[PDB]
Order: C-alpha cells, then structure tokens, then sequence
C-alpha cells in the first residue's frame, strides 16, 4: 500500500 | 529469504515524447506490481497475483493516494523551481521509499527524495529526523519535522510497509518463487588479431546471477566486461559478458553461470 | 561514492574477544565485493569475496571459516569477525570490481 | 550523464524463429529520451516502451521491445536521442 | 610473490615534473594486474588495469590517458606517470585478481 506525503 | 517492498515516483517538467509527467510504481521482490500515472489517473494492478487478491476498494484508495501525491509533487516542482531561482526548463522530482526483510530476518526501512537527479533529503528513521543533503532542503526538513508526520512515516516504514510486504509475498508465493533457466550462448568474433568471446544468458529468473569467464580453469576476475543485468519484456532477465584473448587460446575459456535455477553451475564453451 | 562502517552506528571501537560486524553498501550490487584489512603498517590482507548470490570466498578456496562470516543482506554486504582479537585490528575496506575497474569504499578503522 | 544502450534479443536468434528485440537504455538524465527500434532503417511497428523508472542513483532507465522474426541480410538497430548527445546514436544488433 | 616498485631500485624518491616509471613482478605472469595509489589520507585510487595482452583499462571505462601509461614488458608490468607532480604522491600498490581472490604487492612509497 502507498503512503501519504506532505508538501515540499 | 530476502523480500523487498519499494515505491518510487517521478514528477518532471519535461516528460518527453509519449510520456506522462507524473509516474509512480511499486515493486515486490524486484517485480513491478502496481502502476499509476498522471494520464490514466488510476492506480492499476500489473501482475496476476495482486489482481487476484485485491478488491476495488483497495485500488480506489491507492488511486486517491496517488492523486494526492500527484498534486503534492505538482506543487513541489514549482516550489523547488523558484526556490532555486529557476525560470523554467527541465527539472525532476524523484522519491523512493520502502522496506526490506533481509536474509538474517531483521527489517530495514527507508525514504529519500532527489531534485534534478541529486540527493535532496533523506529520512533518518532512528533519530526521527530529516537529513538535508543541500541547503535548499533545510527548508523542507523544517516543514517535514513539524507535527507528527515523521513519526507516522517511521510507523509506516516499520509496521504498515512490512506487513503489507508479507501479505504481498504470500499472495504471489508461486510466481515470485518461480525459477526460469537461462539459455547461454557462447559466441566469438575476431577483429584485429584479438579474439573476443561473448557469453549471453537469456531469460532467467530471479535477477541475481553470477556470470564469469574461466581461462584454463580459473575465474578471470579483471578481464571480463559486462553489460550488467538488463530486463526482458516479460519479467525475465538477460546479461552478456565479453572477454578478450589471443586467437588459439579460444578453446580454454569457459563461461560459468551461477543461478538459482541451476543445482550446479553451468559450464559452456565456444 | 561507497563507504564501509560499523553496522551499529553507536560502536566506536571493537572489543577483545567479541564479534564485530562491518558492512558496506556498494553503488552496484549486481557484483560481489571483497573485504580487505589494512594494517597500520600498510600491508593489505584479503579476507573474503562475497558473490551476488551471497557466495563467500576466503584465502585458499574454501567457503568455510572459523574466523569470518560473509553475507549479502538486502542491498548490503556484511562481514563478521566472530571473535575480534588484536590481529584483527586495522582499517577495513570494501572493494567492488566492476567492468575491469576497481572501486574502493571508505575505510573503517577498527582498533581497541 | 549519457545513456548506456544495449540491443539484444529475448531468445538467441535463429532466422525464421520468432523472437523479441529489446533496446535498453540506462544511467541517463533528464528522463526525456527518444528510443526507436528499426529494421533496415525503418521504424518497426508493434513497439512498446516500459514505464519511466530509475535506479538507486536516481539515474533513469527505459526498455523498448518488439516481437519480430529475424532475417539474415536484414539489419536491426536502435536509434537513441538524448539531450546529453549532440546527435542521435544508432546501436546495431548482432544476431550471433 | 608480487612487488610493485621503482624500476630503478637505486631510485629512492620520484622527481618533480619528470616521468616516473614503476614496475611490478607478479607471482604469475599469465595474469594482468591493477595499479593503485594510496594517498597521504589513506584513500585508495584506481589508476589502470593491465591485461596479459598488455592492454590497460583506465577509469570510467577508457583506454585513453594523457597522464598515465600502462603496459606489460618481459616478465613485468609497467606503470608510467608521464609527469609526476605533487598531485601524484603516494604509495603505489599492485593488485592481482585470480579466482575471485585478491593478491597485493608489498607497495612502493613515492614522495618527494
């Protein structure tokens, strides 16, 4: 399962 | 023994002829098993053991995650473009993360990002910190070290990642533990008085292989030239190894192939 | 770019009579590596070659050692000195021979 | 850096036996790349491009393959175009 | 066994701005060798590989050097620093890769 990210 | 789960992703300002600008893909034990891109907009299966063991809610949730990350990196491209004071051109954001269950049975997890093909920022899980590789990553580090996002990433790379890897490995136990025997061809060409022997291994699986030349019984450590391990279009792999010699010593060279699909190493001659 | 280190990032010196794990992550793992130890004097000692199939080869041509363990773990190569003593002191290097070129990892000092 | 290109068949070629011709480019950057399989200077049809991938050093890779039946007296090649190259480069396939 | 050396053994130090020829006596002269240099720091550098066909291999897969020459003549191997500078100072070693095992010459210091 893919994970969630945050903005650069 | 060894099992790997890895997700990689690329956003590009210049994807090239025929290409979508955002593409993320996943691999289990080196095998591409899921794929998403900015044109299809939908996370899709890529093997028959992941499709046979996944519902639609799995794929819709993976698609929502992939769309969230697609615009995260859409924003990130512009953010970094003028963080570097750049006015357009060719730029690339890359990310790769995942986990490994190694042959000694311990687990490792990783996550790292690159800008324009160079290390941008990496995750030090142990410290729960973000190591900046460039000054321009000191900013992102702060943004990534606020709240609990770092601890969520640790928990993903240590728990979520590893158990989903275990389940994927169970799903495709037959297919990933399969073994395909390579066929080895020994060829030879004479150019300007130098005889060059080629050894080609076609269609082997898994990817780990050891191909060596032997001259009168001894491995030629420093004389072999190799193209590395290259992929076939069907989940198998290929490799070629050349060596130079004098004509007349040509029948003393043996190509030795070590691969899991061989109970004993294969010895082939010209 | 390639470097050998203690697998335990807290370790600062080996300890007499006990196992020492060193490790090296090559830039390319379609090839084996070779572990070597350099004295302070400078003489270099071959320890073992580890193939991409986690196949290990020590001095003579043996695959069995009282004294070292080699292995491939994920994308890393691993050396274990089962019982580290004074003769095992030195700077430990990792060496990848790819395409007739030699590549040297960073040295890891290991002294009491 | 510049792409490294290999042209090889999926099985050892024999004239008349069906096979797949592959052109693999690795270790290049930026991801933009043009790769075309050719027989006798003409682009082959039914050609496919693997999705964009990269390896541990962030360098990119692409595989292009096409089903075909080898014929001696006909030359097979792969044409590569990349920013780091002044001009296109053409890699001949050796049937062996 | 193998020794990488000054081809003139009366010579005790290289000479600034002039070619420096080192030479290497292998245990077996049916195999190529590799010339390396060890820095003041202790860092190792690959210089050239010389095959039994007197064919050499330079860094990032070349056979073109505007500052080195490799070849094998009679029963010995030759490394030539075309123009020995302070940039080239260090201890020069020889490396034989036979049967996936590494053999190291004793080594020749080369400092002004």
């Amino acid at each position: 399962r893919r994970r969630e990210q945050t903005d650069y | 023994e060894l099992h790997t789960l890895r997700y990689i992703s690329t956003a590009m300002t210049d994807p090239g002829p025929g290409q979508p600008w955002y593409v993320d893909v996943g691999y289990v034990d080196g095998e591409l098993f899921t794929h998403y891109n900015s044109t299809a907009r939908r996370a899709v299966p890529r093997t028959e053991w992941i499709a046979a063991n996944t519902d639609q809610q799995y794929w819709d949730s993976e698609t929502q995650t992939s769309q969230r990350t697609e615009q995260i990196d859409r924003d990130g491209l512009g953010t970094l473009q003028r963080r570097y004071n750049q006015t357009g051109g060719s730029h690339t954001v890359q990310l790769m993360y995942g986990c490994d269950i190694l042959e000694d049975g311990t687990i490792r997890g990783y996550s790292q990002d690159a800008y324009d093909g160079r290390d941008f920022i990496a995750f030090d899980k142990d410290t729960m910190t973000f190591t900046a590789a460039v000054p321009e990553a000191v900013p992102t580090k702060r943004k990534w070290e606020e709240g609990d996002y770092a601890e969520g990433l640790k928990q993903y790379l240590e728990e979520t990642c590893v158990e989903w890897l275990r389940r994927y490995v169970e799903y495709g136990k037959a297919e990933l533990g399969r073994r395909e025997r390579p066929e080895v061809r020994v060829w030879g060409k004479e150019a300007d008085g130098i005889l060059t022997l080629s050894c080609r291994a076609h269609g082997f699986y898994p990817r780990p292989i050891a191909v060596s030349w032997l001259k009168d019984g001894a491995v030629q450590g420093q004389d072999a030239q190799s193209g590395g391990i290259v992929p076939n279009g069907d989940g198998t792999y290929h490799t070629w190894v050349t060596i130079d010699a004098q004509p007349g010593d040509g029948d003393k060279y043996q190509c030795r192939v070590e691969h899991a699909s061989l109970p004993q190493p294969g010895l082939y001659s010209w | 770019t390639m470097e050998a280190r203690f697998l335990n990032r807290n370790m600062k010196h080996p300890q007499e009579g006990q196992p020492l794990e060193l490790e090296c992550m090559p830039f390319n793992i379609d090839n084996g590596v070779s572990w070597i130890r350099q004295d302070k004097d400078g003489k270099l000692h071959f320890i073992v070659y580890i193939s991409p199939l986690s196949r290990t080869a020590f001095p003579r041509n043996e695959r069995t050692s009282s004294q070292f363990e080699g292995s491939k773990q994920g994308s890393s190569f691993r050396l274990v000195v089962k019982n580290f003593r004074a003769q095992d002191q030195g700077t430990y290097f990792c060496i990848a021979n790819i395409n007739q070129m030699l590549y040297f990892s960073s040295g890891q000092p290991a002294f009491f | 850096l510049t792409p490294k290109v290999q042209v090889y068949s999926r099985f050892p070629a024999s004239a008349g036996t069906k096979n797949v011709l592959n052109c693999f480019a690795a270790g290049f950057h930026p991801p933009k790349i043009s790769i075309t399989l050719m027989k006798d200077g003409v682009p082959m049809e039914g050609a496919q491009y693997s999705d964009m991938s990269f390896n541990d050093d962030w360098t990119f890779q692409r595989l292009v393959h096409a089903d075909f039946t080898p014929s001696s007296g006909s030359t097979y090649a792969c044409k590569v175009e990349h920013e780091t190259l002044k001009e296109p480069q053409v890699y001949k396939w050796d049937p062996e």
